[PDB]
RNA sequence: GAAAU
DNA sequence: CATTATGCATTTCCGACAATATCAATAC
DNA sequence: GTATTGATATAAGTAAAAATGCATAATG
């Protein structure tokens, strides 16, 4: 008993701020059937789910028509899209809230101030079965939002203090190639490093067959993505859109030191490790050469390393007696 | 030996001049040893320090620091020797194709011959000193930037080679300089070892070991990698306490012997150092035009003005210096001295599970604390260095050689200590020569004190009355400058106010003020010099009357008038009665009105005006929460007031801007023969150029920057070659032409005044607009300023400027689109068809320009018969040259001749009327 | 941060 | 040509200001 | 055959794309 907008309604929306949305109910139901969120969430009737940047909201409408959670809220500040959502979804079990998801204060006010959306805190033993977050960051200029969300996954502050919360993220295919980069690939970046350190991700859907060449073939064949054409998104001129599933994992290291080590090591991702240690600090080359016994590790480049060797190097940096003060690693070009 | 005290004690003029001559002949050796370079001196000092430390066993002080420097040099020298030997061996190869082509061919052939010249020990010393001097620069907390590192070492080595040339390939490529600097810095990083202590968390005990002194790392600033060298904390703490003198002597200091007068574009200033007459940084056009003008010898008046500016002798004000020393030694932050800050303190780290907003706020707070601490230390170090220079030169006579920037304004050669510094530096300087006050000396000293306190708008009689009323506390402050009433700190310029109060007390104590001897400079500052120059250029009676150009009983103030206009506008807005109006009703500040009204006529934008008013509203804190929106409201109102008030300044500005645009969008006819390969839309290599009345040429250097990565050993630095001529910055040139013109006019007037004062026999010091002379000579100084201003502005400067543009840029072409339907275009299309018939394809503007240049050469060709044939040829520019209405034609792309807009009408206003305007310059 | 327009 | 973008008056001095590494096509 | 040239990503709250403070330059 929930209406679903169509492309006739969607063509009346002048501004999308660069965000691309899929409007095909066939693609949404295929994606949901592949995902099978029911096994993880035993009782959807008591499930609480929060959505960020709904935009069109057909995904939210189909999700409700399928599972019917107890509470489902949308966070918006875009004027035209918010007005359209309010007009279409008024007098419905769905709920729409006019708050900008970008602001950090938004979540703190929404949860810790006036009880509007209260999740349940769960231990890091298993994926939370009472909280779920869905976002849409297809905008090209909002990569920093996704990276800050990954850092928040690492720091257990923004919304992952409630436990291991599964995250669905509509997000650009170029960033998909960036994040889903196995060691040795030419697209390996610190984004991928933090992705594999903090989470384990699976790719679900992608709007372009050509983009699948970049990704790892074994990962593609194991995931079996639901490929779909480029005619299911109203803005055609935009770049291809992919989907990822974010599942936090347990980790035992110091986030600040690990971040510093990765950032200052894999700047020179093509150089061999026999010389990159000099960038870490003073005497780092000699210290790591003396400490490390595995000679193959030194021959391996930072683009060939993985989270295990990164944690090993972080531990070596920790028991380095003369490690530099990583707190003050910044430039003082600041307004005064 | 207090030379100033001895000179003042000498009672006879003959023996005074004899003592001055003896001091001058005595100080030659001291000046030479001060001006001498630092390489050999530092080498010998380090050698002696190492030998005495060897004799005494060891040390743990800056002596040990110099011993470590000697050890670094001794270990480095074999490496540089081996590198030079390798370069020499590789340069003797008869022929090879790929002999280490990755490394040897690309680099050793690049920087072999350049490195093989200079002494390896000299290069070692230079690179060590350069890297040690470069500390905490480039925005790096504990190190410095690689891009500056490689260039500074390369530039210093080239300058060292030039020093070897004068003892007997004029300029080195930027890539070669960067490569040499990177190579030497790499060798230094490989060698420099420093011991350091640490505690192993597993061991939980102190560890003794050695670590490299320098490290090459990368830092991220908003997503951009930075090349950073990091200096070890031991070296940081062992170099912090030596200031800028103990480690190595400075290079630019005030002299003691008479400065060498300006004769050529390079001959002047320091005796054993060459200083360019123009502050040309990376402007080949500027240096070329300056060389041509110097060869033509038409800047003798500029030479005379600079000689007069740099001939005046100075000395350090002993009393104010003692007061400043007492305040600094007391340790507490005074009005100007920041004070002693012990060390850094950082806020405690919030829990890692706290809110990301909280973490961001903590990070911002830490960054702010770090920036504030660094800025305060730097300020305290600079003040300490100024005090050190003042104490070193206390009691002696000082000379200040001057220099000019491309606009023509005058600047001292010594930047650390000068009369252009802050209030403390200005107060710590007095003239060496003392002159009797005469009848008007007391009056002028009183005027100087009163307008130092900020009462310069009020008439001279009221200023004298103010000083007479406050003489009691003047005497009080003079008797006890510290631990007393402290009346001088209530002034706008406390240190100069203190000095003037001392002089006034000395006058008051003496029975006869007529015969007193004074050394205090008296500042005679003009009011609204830019608006004055507009008034003189346009001949507008209203503007001249507003800017005190005409004689008057009371001095009118444009700033006060427009402030009252803003008062009226806001009291009209009181009907709306917004919060901004209610807050800003009785708090419109003459300082913000000053800045905005003054800078409106130079092409200021709305954003710039908002920033200026917000910045000047910050100290008084009318809107402590956020002043930006109210600043925008005020900018709107003041802009409305200025647009309704000013009407001829705007006309001159608009004409200059349109001329600048037309110049910046043109191209040379025959010079464009070079294959720029763009075909239809060429590049622009035309910069606005004109000559000052003094004869100094001016070249605006606004050009695009071609920054490219160049491969070096350390990294691929991102620098730009300054020798690559690039297309001009049209917007920059158009926005900067009027201010450059006005400041050039101001500098020309100042130089004429200085030359005439030197001829008349006065002591002249000029802080740009304001002029400084003795208290007795103020009347003759005012007379000579007025005479020189009449001489300068009695000619139609704007008309002569347009004539200069027309003479210089007669044979120029400006590309302008023309409507297809135009009947004249049909002839143009037919002509270009012939230009297409010979070419066989679409007509090219390059070929059209070449054809146009063919006709122009024939007009000046020696052959009269061919000149008639040359006049027979017709082109697109030739066809239009018969038509004067350029706007009539203004589709198809057609070449157009360069025609500058006609000057605005010259208003009728006699300039000589200022001979009796006592308030013109005050 | 300082100086001038 | 109506539509869309770019930078915001000038100059001097000071530790000011200010990217680099990796990988593709290509030009030779 | 290979070396020079151009493109792209890094980190990640100085958002970005709506607006607008605005004049002028660059778009298709
Ligand atoms: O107040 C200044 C000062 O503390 C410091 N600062 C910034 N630039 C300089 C400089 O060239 N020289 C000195 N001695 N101090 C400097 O920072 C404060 C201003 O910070 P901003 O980021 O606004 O600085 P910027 O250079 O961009 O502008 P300005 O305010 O100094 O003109």
């Amino acid at each position: 008993s929930v209406p679903i907008p169509g492309i006739k309604d969607i063509s009346k929306l002048k501004f999308f701020y660069g965000f691309k949305y899929l409007w095909n109910p066939t693609v949404y139901n295929k994606i949901f059937d592949k995902l099978d969120l029911t096994k993880t969430y035993k009782h959807p009737e008591e499930l609480k789910v929060l959505d960020l940047y709904p935009g069109v909201g057909i995904q939210s409408a189909i999700f409700y028509n399928k599972y019917c959670p107890r509470q489902y809220s949308l966070l918006e500040k875009r004027s035209s899209l918010y007005k359209f959502l309010n007009a279409k979804f008024e007098g419905s079990p769905l709920q729409i809230l006019k708050r900008d998801p970008y602001d950090w204060s938004t979540y703190s006010n929404l949860i810790d101030e006036e009880r509007i959306f209260v999740p349940e805190v769960q231990s890091s033993d298993h994926i939370n079965d009472k909280f779920l977050t869905v976002a849409n960051v297809t905008g090209e200029g909002s990569e920093g939002l996704i990276m800050q969300w990954l850092s928040c996954i690492g720091n257990k502050n923004w919304l992952y203090r409630f436990g291991k919360v599964k995250m669905l993220l509509w997000m650009p295919s170029t960033t998909a190639r960036k994040l889903l980069a196995r060691p040795g690939m030419h697209s390996r970046s610190k984004c991928s490093v933090v992705r594999e350190a903090f989470t384990d991700t699976k790719l679900i859907a992608i709007s372009d067959a050509n983009e699948l060449k970049g990704f790892d073939s074994q990962c593609i064949e194991e995931w079996d993505p639901i490929l779909f054409s480029a005619a299911e998104i109203w803005p055609t001129k935009g770049k291809p859109i992919a989907l990822v599933e974010m599942d936090p994992i347990d980790f035992d290291f110091d986030v600040d030191n690990w971040d510093y080590v990765t950032r200052h090591l894999m700047i020179l991702k093509r150089t061999p490790l026999n010389t990159v240690m000099d960038s870490l600090g003073h005497g780092g080359q000699q210290y790591f050469n003396s400490r490390i016994t595995d000679k193959d590790l030194l021959k391996k480049c930072p683009i060939d390393l993985t989270n295990d060797e990164f944690i090993y190097l972080t531990k070596l940096f920790m028991e380095w007696p003369f490690k530099p003060d990583i707190l003050m690693d910044f430039v003082d070009m600041y307004q005064t | 030996i207090n030379f100033f005290e001895i000179y003042n004690s000498l009672p006879t003029l003959e023996e005074k001049k004899a003592f001055e001559s003896a001091l001058n002949i005595f100080n030659q050796d001291r000046q030479k040893v001060l001006e001498n370079r630092a390489t050999e001196a530092a080498r010998e000092r380090w050698k002696h320090d190492f030998e005495e430390a060897k004799a005494r066993g060891d040390i743990s002080i800056e002596k040990n620091l110099n011993v470590k420097l000697w050890k670094w040099y001794n270990e480095m020298l074999p490496l540089v020797k081996e590198e030079i030997n390798h370069c020499r061996s590789l340069l003797s190869e008869k022929l090879s194709d790929k002999k280490g082509l990755n490394k040897v061919d690309t680099n050793r052939l690049g920087y072999g011959p350049y490195l093989t010249l200079i002494d390896p020990g000299k290069m070692c010393v230079i690179t060590i000193l350069e890297l040690l001097k470069l500390n905490s620069t480039g925005g790096v907390i504990e190190g410095m930037r690689t891009a500056r590192a490689v260039i500074s070492v390369g530039k210093a080595i080239e300058m060292e080679f030039r020093s070897e040339q004068v003892l007997k390939k004029i300029l080195w490529p930027q890539s070669i300089r960067a490569r040499i600097g990177s190579v030497l810095i790499s060798m230094l990083i490989q060698v420099a070892k420093v011991s350091v202590q640490g505690v192993d968390p597993v061991t939980k005990a102190k560890v003794h070991g050695e670590a490299p002194a320098f490290a090459h790392g990368y830092q991220y600033h908003n997503g951009s990698k930075l090349g950073v060298l990091k200096i070890h904390k031991t070296l940081i703490r062992q170099l912090n306490g030596e200031r800028l003198i103990a480690s190595v002597q400075p290079q630019l200091l005030p002299m003691l012997v008479e400065p060498k007068p300006w004769v050529n574009w390079r001959s002047g200033g320091y005796h054993y150092t060459q200083s360019t007459l123009l502050r040309t940084k990376d402007s080949p056009e500027q240096v070329a035009y300056l060389k041509a003008a110097s060869d033509n010898g038409d800047i003798d008046r500029v030479y005379d003005g600079l000689n007069v500016l740099g001939r005046t002798p100075w000395t350090v004000n002993r009393k104010v210096f003692d007061v400043v020393s007492q305040v600094w030694n007391k340790g507490e932050g005074f009005l100007d001295i920041p004070g002693a800050q012990d060390e850094m303190v950082l806020p405690p780290a919030p829990p890692k599970n706290s809110d990301p907003s909280i973490l961001r706020a903590w990070k911002l707070q830490v960054k702010t604390i770090a920036n504030k601490f660094s800025s305060d230390r730097s300020n305290r170090c600079d003040t300490n260095y100024k005090l050190e220079i003042a104490r070193a030169f206390l009691g002696e006579k000082l000379y200040f050689p001057h220099n000019l920037d491309f606009r023509g304004r005058a600047y001292p050669l010594s930047p650390h200590f000068n009369h252009l510094g802050n209030d403390m530096s200005r107060g710590l300087l007095i003239f060496w020569h003392g002159k009797k006050l005469g009848p008007s000396g007391l009056k002028w000293l009183k005027i100087h004190l009163s307008n130092l306190f900020g009462f310069d708008k009020l008439p001279l009689k009221d200023r004298v009355a103010f000083t007479e009323s406050h003489l009691q506390d003047i005497k009080d402050s003079a008797e006890n400058p510290l631990t007393g009433d402290r009346w001088w700190t209530t002034a706008d310029k406390p240190w100069q106010a203190l000095a003037t109060c001392f002089e006034l007390n000395e006058v008051m104590k003496m029975d006869n003020p007529e015969e007193f001897i004074s050394h205090q400079p008296v500042h005679q500052d003009g009011t609204c010099n830019g608006l004055q120059h507009y008034a003189a250029l346009g001949g507008d009676v209203e503007g001249a009357t507003q800017v005190n150009l005409v004689p008057s009983d009371k001095p009118q103030d444009v700033y006060a008038h427009v402030a009252r206009l803003v008062q009226k506008r806001l009291e009209i807005a009181a009907e709306k009665g917004d919060e901004n109006a209610k807050i800003l009703k009785d708090k419109i500040t003459r300082k913000v009105v000053k800045q905005t009204v003054m800078t409106n006529v130079y092409g200021v934008t709305y954003v710039g005006a908002t920033f200026q008013i917000a910045k000047q509203l910050s100290p008084i804190f009318d809107d402590r929460k956020e002043s930006l929106d109210f600043s925008k409201y005020l900018t709107k109102h003041v802009f409305s007031a200025i647009r309704e008030l000013f009407h001829s300044a705007h006309l001159i500005q608009d004409w200059l801007g349109e001329s600048a645009k037309r110049i910046s969008k043109s191209i040379r006819l025959d010079v464009d023969e070079k294959s720029f390969k763009n075909g239809n839309k060429p590049d622009f290599m035309s910069s606005v150029i004109w000559t000052t009345p003094l004869g100094l040429p001016i070249v605006q250097p606004y050009r695009e920057e071609s920054k490219k990565q160049v491969e070096t050993n350390l990294q691929t630095v991102f620098i730009s070659d300054p020798f690559a001529v690039n297309p001009v910055n049209a917007r920059r040139q158009k926005a900067g032409l009027p201010p450059n013109f006005i400041h050039s006019l101001d500098a020309s007037h100042m130089l004429l005044s200085a030359a005439e004062c030197g001829k008349q026999g006065l002591d002249f010091a000029s802080v740009h607009d304001s002029y400084w002379t003795h208290a007795s000579d103020i009347d003759t100084m005012n007379v000579v300023l007025r005479e020189q201003f009449i001489k300068l502005h009695e000619v139609d400067l704007v008309l002569r400027l347009k004539e200069e543009f027309d003479q210089r840029y007669k044979n120029y072409v400006k590309i302008g689109k023309l409507k297809r339907s135009t009947d004249l275009a049909q002839k143009i299309i037919r002509i270009r068809k012939d230009l297409s018939r010979k070419l066989g394809r679409s007509t090219t503007l390059a070929d059209e320009i070449y054809f146009e240049k063919k006709r122009q050469e024939l007009l000046n060709s020696p052959l009269i018969e061919d000149r008639n044939v040359g006049e027979k040829m017709v082109t697109t520019v030739s066809l239009f040259e018969d038509i004067t209405d350029l706007d009539a034609l203004e589709g198809m792309s057609v070449l157009l001749p360069l025609r500058l807009p006609e000057i605005p009408p010259k208003g009728d206003f006699d300039v000589t009327v200022l001979r009796n305007s006592q308030y013109f310059f005050s």
